[PDB]
């Protein structure tokens, strides 16, 4: 009943089948296009059911308020960018393309489902679609030992964390009589208890694996090195957005809006994440590993974002996450476009690139600088709005600490610019001596860099968006 | 509370059927020659002795079929209550289950073309 | 204080002892083939435990999928990777175990402290025998999205394993 | 009890004790995953010494030996 | 392109079923013909 | 005549704790089904042994007893009397446990075959689905027999036993789903009380599906690859000498008998001289009971006969020609049959 | 036969699965423990279904989806293990340490 909130998802689902069928018949087709078309059609279908109708529930198993619209459109854009990146990156390796985009769209459908769910079974199944698709994409290039090792380790860890989440969900069904819903669960048990806290903590363990928070982080660095790069580019953004949507829609709504100790636990995890990622990425040599620990720190900034729920911390998370999408996808487009041509190597080989390819230098420089909180750039506005919200409620240590760790993270964000710009032709590396100098990647990089360089001052149109979105969450 | 009515024979019959092998086999040791252990223990490689090393040269020729079997065998468990409730359900659950079956058939065609 | 509730009790404790012993056999035994067969034994004993709890369809399904299909898959994958198990020990081979043990043990106690502290809602009503028609109704009334979406889950898993174990 | 698989071609023995009629014959065969690269056929399990028995045996004395070469048809050789 | 494949498929199936039923009828015909067995110890055979 | 009632009441007349009385009626049918199972094994062995001689202008055993009636008696008593040998590096626990694992569930699945209404053990609401489940345990015993033997010759042919048994359970399931449509459930009594005047006429395709998937349970010379005597001697069985080989032998024939009885109850019915019976009273109940038992055994015998008669009509298939039946002829056709029956029950709910 | 000891038995399987998950030397021997954990959660769900929420069983369905996804995930895991066996030619999980 009421499949209208479902249209987008099944629309994408349709093309999944299609992108296999044309891939099963032809074996060499033009499937990179019209996947973009259906994702655009989905994001277009989002507007008629954004605010024109009121929020409604499918059968009580799925609600499509503005928050779900936000997260679904976000994950769709992440998949779109990752496709535009991965077309000529996976073709460079001796591997297929149809199964790849099939699995990527499947993860996307899972993450677009989990952002609008309020029932335990369906949460688990969507979570497992996205998780298993990630387990595959991590190891899709099984010619290398490290890719397969990362896929194995990520699969096993995620299976264990999912089983813990599943135990906790079982308890939360147990407690309050039947109730596998979420608005009815945090409805028949409304008081502190031991078992409710155990269920809380196990669900925190299940979610932190998704949002890369520490100590639940050990998969991100190894996996982001080993895995395919555009896979990582979708993985970080989309898995995080699904994880945070799950965190809100579970902890706030289905779970309990009573036992608010989880705020304390997220303060602990955010403190540790800031102190760990931005400090330990400072001692690295690879880009992908650096971006992993960066992603951890950025997650910490978000986690202080939504630990202060006052109708602005949540909004700040949402905006900063929208903005981190653009920023991180741009950085990954640049490292793709560098690793393809000649380099295929680590940080020290970027030196002297400003003479050969200035466009890539502009792109990656602006993206890395925005990640560190540099003025006019979108990440700066995201971080200052996080600080505004988290300071308004009364968290004082978190704001100072996140500011300080941003001041620390600018160092390893600027090392890359020292390479790409400052290093003179007497200090090029061997990779850049023989640098030569695809189309969808370039247009994606431009569409991304102009966004992260202009969507900080053009912010009112998409602060009204987010504050319209977050009327719905309890507080 | 136990509402299954139709058991209390499954248990005892699991017991008696787990007791026929151990008892027909225990009624053999009581009357049979003992062991003869020197060279009757060797391994049948058609009269000749085994070569040595003794490996198998493993292959996916029997793994992949178990994989797709796990898939299509998990699938059937979603179909028994469908068939059994098809009286009560009627239409809009046949339309809604041929989707399941069609996506299954797409998986089947994928495995078939390879 | 009865014969019909006594058989349930004796069968339950026998099956539980079998489960625990066979799981410890899965985890402690050095040889892994014995562990796989004992894992199948665990699956059968749990399928027999479900029948005491008025779940027969899911019991037959556990006997049909896990022991029937997954356990066979493990018994293939295990001889795929047997090379006489030539493993030299590490100095901390005991240390890790101890850590795991105390950690694991704590969790058990912690969970037990919950299970005996919280006032469950026993809901004294006779359950329903028809535990298969009802699941059919729930696949198309309440839990329809997981049905429709586990469809594509299974598709994607097939597409993945078929192209991750392929020999090339 | 087990056999310790490895990524190498497998050698198997189709020994003298065939479950068939096609004489007694070895076929030490090496395979690559239910294939066949080659095989050493170790025939020789039925050499009893005709060609040196036929030097102390005149024609009429030797002619019953002769019908044991082709056990199926003992007149293409008589 | 696709319909012809299904027709050839069904044709192979039908021809296989027919060539199996042929041997079926043959063996079911052999089980009325008298046994040519020589029940030796009671039905010995006379040498030449 | 409700023999349960009189057995309990006459036994409740001299006391004996009426609950205990209901407890003490359990083993009677539970062993009666073992009796008819063992008898069906003896009959199947003798039948194959004489009909495989009729096909060839041969005469089977006639010096054992009158007509070979005591031939499997001799076989079984011998195999008791034979030595058992445990080869060099083989495991001691798994070796003498493989055959038990592959033999037990086939007996345990005799808790559903009717032979007559209220003349069975404990009609389960699950019924045939439990058979489809328990039949999937045999490959574990086969792989056990393969691993628990230093004979690479065995393990090389025990894996292909867990390649066909793991291949002809899906269409075997779909063909019985097609029956679960019609019959309001899965119990055998409900599959068959739907016939009051048969499913074969309305399942003309699923008959072939079920019947090819049942013959191909590592049973018969159309496939029976894991005992391919000519390809590789007795596969996994060649190190099993005494009563263990008898367990394997027993298991094959008793599974064949179960398949025949189960085709009978599914598609034809263990009752129903094809006129609408019960149109024409203890002395009448004891008559229709015998009539239903007899007709059940008639149809089961016809299927045993056809099964053994394919063994001597149909040369085997390697392994690729085999597994191109599953997933290429039985599974697509089973899906088509399921969808067809579903659509017809949606359109024409009458008659189903 | 009571809910309490069913929960305790499931928690004991959970404990044992963690012990096998940390103690494992092989890499195929970890999925076994994971499956034990999933079995334990199924056991809890079925207990809750019998005692707490009976007239409309709702945990049995969730256990069906659990055994489904667990079978699929074990499939994918063994597929990955078959691939790492191609390169490293072992499953000694303490040899997969590509970081210092």
């Amino acid at each position: 009943g009421t499949i209208l909130p479902e249209t987008i998802l099944i629309v994408t689902l349709l093309v999944v089948l299609l992108a296999d069928l044309i891939q099963g018949r032809q074996a060499d087709r033009w499937t990179p296009y019209f996947a973009i078309v259906g994702l655009g059609g989905a994001i277009a279908t989002m507007i008629p059911l954004w605010t024109q109708p009121a929020t409604i529930s499918f059968f009580g198993s799925f609600i499509s308020d503005h928050l779900s619209l936000f997260f679904r459109g976000l994950i769709a854009l992440s998949a779109l960018g990752t496709i535009l990146m991965s077309i000529r990156y996976v073709e460079q390796t001796g591997s297929s393309l149809g199964e790849f985009m099939t699995i990527l769209l499947t993860a996307t459908v899972g993450g677009m489902f989990i952002a609008g769910a309020q029932e335990l079974v369906f949460i688990f199944v969507a979570l497992e679609t996205l998780s298993i698709a990630s387990y595959l994409l991590t190891g899709y290039t099984k010619r290398d030992s490290r890719s397969n090792e990362a896929a194995l380790k990520y699969l096993l860890i995620g299976a264990a964390s999912s089983a813990i989440f599943l135990y906790g969900s079982s308890l939360l069904y147990g407690l309050s009589g039947g109730h596998t819903q979420l608005p009815a669960i945090a409805q028949a048990l409304s008081s502190e208890s031991l078992g409710l806290v155990v269920a809380l903590v196990f669900v925190i363990a299940g979610i932190s694996f998704k949002i890369s928070a520490v100590p639940f982080h050990q998969w991100t660095p190894d996996v982001y090195e080993g895995a395919p790069t555009p896979v990582v580019a979708f993985l970080s953004v989309g898995s995080k957005a699904a994880g945070f949507a799950l965190a809100i829609r579970f902890l706030t709504l289905a779970f309990p809006s009573v036992t608010d100790q989880w705020q304390l636990i997220f303060t602990v995890l955010a403190i540790l994440s800031m102190i760990l990622g931005n400090v330990v990425a400072l001692a690295q040599t690879s880009m992908k590993r650096m971006l992993a620990y960066s992603s951890i720190g950025q997650a910490g900034f978000v986690m202080i974002g939504f630990v202060v729920g006052t109708e602005a911390g949540y909004a700040s998370m949402l905006f900063y996450l929208l903005v981190y999408l653009f920023m991180n996808l741009g950085a990954f487009t640049c490292v793709i476009l560098f690793s393809l041509r000649t380099g295929t190597d680590q940080i020290s080989e970027y030196a002297g690139l400003y003479q050969k390819d200035p466009l890539l230098t502009l792109g990656l420089s602006l993206c890395l600088l925005s990640l560190g909180g540099i003025p006019p750039l979108a990440g700066f506005f995201g971080k200052i709005y996080l600080f505004w919200a988290g300071w308004q409620a009364g968290a004082y240590g978190l704001v100072l600490l996140g500011l300080l760790t941003s001041v620390i993270s600018i160092y390893y964000y600027i090392r890359v610019v020292k390479m790409m710009v400052v290093k003179e032709p007497q200090e090029m590396s061997e990779a850049v001596r023989n640098y030569p100098e695809l189309r969808p990647l370039q247009v994606g990089l431009v569409m991304t860099v102009i966004a992260t360089s202009l969507a900080g001052i053009l912010a009112n149109p998409l602060f009204n968006l987010v504050n319209t979105a977050v009327w719905d969450v309890p507080q | 509370v136990f509402v299954l009515s139709g058991y209390e024979y499954f248990l005892g019959f699991l017991i008696i059927c787990s007791l026929v092998p151990v008892l027909a086999l225990a009624a053999s040791a009581l009357l049979r020659p003992k062991s003869g252990r020197m060279i009757r223990l060797t391994t049948y490689e058609s009269g000749m002795e085994p070569i040595g090393g003794a490996w198998i040269q493993f292959n996916v020729r029997y793994y992949m079929f178990a994989l797709v079997f796990v898939i299509f065998d998990v699938e059937t468990v979603f179909l028994y209550p469908w068939a059994v409730a098809f009286h009560q359900l009627g239409l809009l659950a046949f339309i809604e289950a041929l989707i399941f079956i069609a996506i299954l058939v797409v998986a089947l065609v994928y495995a078939w073309r390879k | 204080m009865d014969l019909a509730t006594l058989t349930q009790t004796i069968t339950f404790f026998a099956l539980a002892a079998a489960v625990i012993i066979a799981a410890l056999g899965v985890v402690l035994l050095d040889n892994v083939v014995y562990s796989a067969f004992l894992l199948g034994g665990v699956f059968l004993s749990i399928a027999g435990l479900y029948i005491l709890m008025n779940a027969d369809f899911v019991s037959a399904a556990q006997i049909l999928i896990y022991v029937g299909a997954v356990n066979v898959l493990i018994l293939f994958a295990i001889m795929l990777v047997n090379k006489r198990e030539t493993y030299t020990p590490v100095p901390g081979r005991w240390l890790r175990q101890g850590g795991a043990a105390v950690v694991s043990l704590g969790v058990f106690a912690l969970l037990t402290k919950m299970i005996l502290q919280t006032p469950w809602q026993l809901s004294s009503v006779p359950p329903t025998p028809d535990s298969i028609t009802t699941i059919g109704q729930h696949f198309f009334s309440d839990f329809l999205l997981p049905f429709e979406l586990a469809s594509v889950l299974l598709l994607m898993a097939l597409i993945g394993a078929v192209v991750l174990a392929r020999r090339e | 009890p087990k056999i310790e698989t490895r990524t190498e071609p497998m050698v198997i023995n189709m020994g003298p004790h065939h479950p068939s009629m096609h004489g007694v014959l070895r076929l030490m065969v090496t395979l690559d995953g239910e294939d066949v690269i080659d095989c050493e056929p170790v025939i020789g399990y039925l050499h009893r010494g005709m060609e040196k028995i036929a030097e102390n045996r005149t024609n009429i004395m030797f002619i019953p030996y002769v019908s044991r070469w082709d056990y199926a048809a003992g007149m293409f050789n008589e | 392109k696709f319909l012809n494949q299904i027709t050839n498929y069904a044709k192979e199936a039908v021809q296989s079923a027919k060539y199996i039923g042929q041997g079926l009828s043959v063996t079911f015909d052999h089980m009325r013909r008298r046994p040519i067995t020589v029940q030796y110890p009671y039905e010995k055979l006379i040498p030449s | 005549i409700d023999l349960q009632g009189q057995f309990i009441s006459a036994l409740q007349s001299l006391g004996l704790s009426h609950d205990l009385a209901k407890l003490l009626w359990l083993p009677l049918p539970m062993l009666m089904m073992l009796i008819v199972a063992t008898v069906g094994v003896l009959v199947a062995v003798w039948l194959e042994r004489k009909i495989s001689a009729a096909v060839q202008q041969r005469i089977g055993p006639e010096y054992i007893g009158p007509l070979g009636i005591l031939a499997p008696l001799a076989d079984g008593l011998k195999l008791i009397f034979k030595e058992d040998v445990l080869p060099a590096n083989s495991d001691r626990w798994l070796f003498t446990l493989g055959p038990a694992v592959v033999v037990i569930p086939v007996f345990l699945s005799y808790i559903i075959v009717p032979f007559g209404q209220n003349l069975l053990i404990s009609n389960l609401a699950m019924g045939v689905f439990l058979w489809i489940a328990l039949s999937s345990i045999a490959p574990i015993g086969l792989l056990m027999a393969g691993y628990a033997s230093n004979n690479k010759y065995s393990l090389l042919g025990g894996l292909r036993a867990a390649a066909q048994s793991i291949s002809y359970e899906i269409p075997l399931a779909l063909a019985v789903l097609a029956v679960a449509m019609m019959s309001n459930g899965l119990g055998t009594v409900e599959i068959v009380e739907q016939q009051s005047q048969w499913n074969v006429w309305r399942q003309p395709i699923g008959f072939l599906v079920f019947w090819i998937a049942a013959l191909a349970e590592c049973e018969r010379l159309p496939f029976d690859l894991p005992e391919a005597e000519e390809e590789l001697v007795a596969g996994y069985q060649t190190e099993y000498a005494g009563m263990k080989f008898a367990l394997f032998y027993l298991g094959a024939y008793v599974n064949l008998v179960l398949s025949a009885l189960l085709v009978s109850v599914l598609y034809f019915g263990g009752w129903s001289f094809p006129i609408p019976l019960e149109t024409i009273n203890p002395f009448l109940q004891i008559a229709f009971a015998v009539l239903g038992i007899t007709m059940t055994l008639i149809k089961a015998y016809f299927f045993v006969f056809l099964a053994i008669l394919l063994r001597w009509t149909v040369p085997r298939v390697r392994i690729d020609q085999l597994l191109d039946l599953g997933w290429k002829f039985l599974l697509p056709v089973g899906l088509v049959n399921l969808l067809l029956t579903a659509g017809l029950k949606l359109a024409f709910p009458v008659a189903f | 036969m009571q809910l309490t000891y069913v929960l305790i038995l499931a928690a004991l399987l959970f404990c044992i699965g963690i012990y096998g998950l940390v103690t494992s030397r092989n890499a195929v021997r970890v999925l076994m423990s994971i499956e034990l954990l999933l079995n334990a959660v199924n056991l809890n769900l079925i207990g809750f279904a019998n005692y707490l929420d009976g007239q409309q069983i709702k945990g049995q369905v969730f256990a069906v989806f659990v055994i489904t996804v667990a079978a699929a995930e074990a499939a994918v895991g063994l597929a990955i293990i078959l691939a790492i066996y191609r390169n490293r030619d072992t499953v000694d999980m303490e040899k997969f340490n590509l970081l210092k």
